[PDB]
């Protein structure tokens, strides 16, 4: 397929239809309409690897939403990318002030 | 008497919460508050429980972010007890309103 | 309705063959993918309105200022490698 | 190697602009750090504008467009 | 009298942008060379930048002054500046 011939796996045609419906431009760039899908695929691979690592850390086979929470929050670059958006049933990294301790 | 000094269990209990991720607000009083604040506009609103759950999560997240920010603003000063000054300063600094 | 669960599932499977998923996390990923797509796509639209005229350079540049540069260079490089693979 | 070009009296009158005549001994270094953390981004956005302008000369529209995104 | 001058010419006190044009221009060309060598700076549109930067700075000093009076002290320590940076969101 087009993704297979490109080495991709995300459905490019669905995104093409979405962009055509969104009418962000009359004639969208058809030289590489799956490129915007390729960058999203790279970001998704990053976040999925981090989530899988976080889930593996606490001996849980399945991706806990909290596991994804610390996976995204730990990375400073990820926090800069997406920091104004919260995640349902997420959490907060344990941050206790050293001078607060007795 | 197994009484510990003020704050001895506080750090432990803070660790207990910041480990946890559950709903910190009882659902029924939150429903009461939502209905009270929403009936002032139109009747037969027909709220869907998923919606109230969504705003519940939103408000708790906003409040914990606020509270950590005011904790930082208070630990600025030689203070470990929070007073209205820190809350007002945190609200005004970001220009929420 | 066409869901996107299959693609993210197979990406997780090609990066972690023994790690499961949760239903809440499925919606988390779906919303993340959707809103990132929309954000970068309207950025590309405003970049098309940037130039006094009616491709792939616009999308490359749009991904080039929207997300931190460290991952941005990898994103553009892998996108270019993908289009080279798809060219023939 | 001209970051030190911004002189100390420049910082002192910058503080005088915002009120309070109290000035520390390293507030100048701190404001140098914050300008190094601000202007590099407000010119990097213009650099991306030049890249997506096919244009070797910065213009008002491009730089203001790249700038207003700060808020 | 020694007050009415301070009343009739002090009806208009403004204060101005101050950072020197030539040193600032040299600095920005210096930090622009490594990003893109032989970058010809247009002599226009630089005043708008040189006003925006000063605006953001004076915002930073007003925030740090509010933090300082919050600490019953007039001088500025690094703590106020770093927390202003963090709480603003960057």
């Amino acid at each position: 397929s087009r993704s297979a011939k490109a080495g991709l796996t995300f459905p490019v045609g669905r995104v093409h239809r979405l962009l055509r419906r969104g009418n962000y431009a009359q004639r969208i760039g058809s030289g590489a309409p799956v490129y915007l899908t390729a960058v999203l695929e790279y970001l998704a691979a990053e976040i999925l690897e981090l989530a899988g690592n976080a889930a593996r850390d606490n001996k849980k086979t399945r991706i806990i939403p909290r596991h994804l929470q610390l996976a995204i929050r730990n990375d400073d670059e990820l926090n800069k990318l997406l920091g104004n958006v919260t995640i349902a049933q997420g959490g907060v990294l344990p941050n206790i002030h050293q001078n607060l301790l007795p | 008497p197994h009484r510990y000094k003020p704050g001895t269990v506080a750090l432990r209990e803070i660790r207990r919460f910041q480990k946890s991720t559950e709903l910190l607000i009882r659902k029924l009083p939150f429903q009461r508050l939502v209905r009270e604040i929403a009936q002032d506009f139109k009747t037969d609103l027909r709220f869907q429980s998923s919606a109230i759950g969504a705003l519940q999560e939103s408000v708790e997240a906003y409040l914990v972010s606020l509270f950590e920010d005011t904790n930082l603003a208070a630990i600025h000063a030689k203070r470990v007890t929070i007073m209205p000054k820190e809350i007002q300063l945190a609200r005004r600094l970001r220009g929420e309103r | 309705k066409e869901t996107y669960s299959s693609y993210i599932y197979k990406v997780l499977k090609q990066t972690h063959p023994d790690t499961g998923i949760s239903q809440k996390s499925m919606s988390i990923l779906n919303s993340f993918v959707n809103d990132i797509f929309e954000r970068i796509a309207t950025e590309a639209s405003k970049l098309a309105a940037y130039n006094k005229k009616s491709s792939a350079r616009e999308i490359q540049t749009a991904v080039r200022l929207i997300l931190p540069g460290e991952l941005a260079k990898h994103a553009v490089s892998e996108g270019t490698r993908a289009v080279t693979k798809y060219s023939s | 190697d001209n970051i030190q070009g911004i002189t100390k009296p420049a910082i002192r009158r910058l503080a005088r602009r915002g009120g309070v005549k109290r000035i520390s001994g390293l507030i100048y270094e701190e404001v140098r750090a914050v300008l190094k953390s601000f202007l590099e981004s407000v010119i990097r956005d213009s650099v991306t504008y030049t890249e997506h302008a096919k244009r070797k000369t910065v213009t008002s529209l491009d730089v203001v467009y790249a700038l207003k995104r700060q808020g």
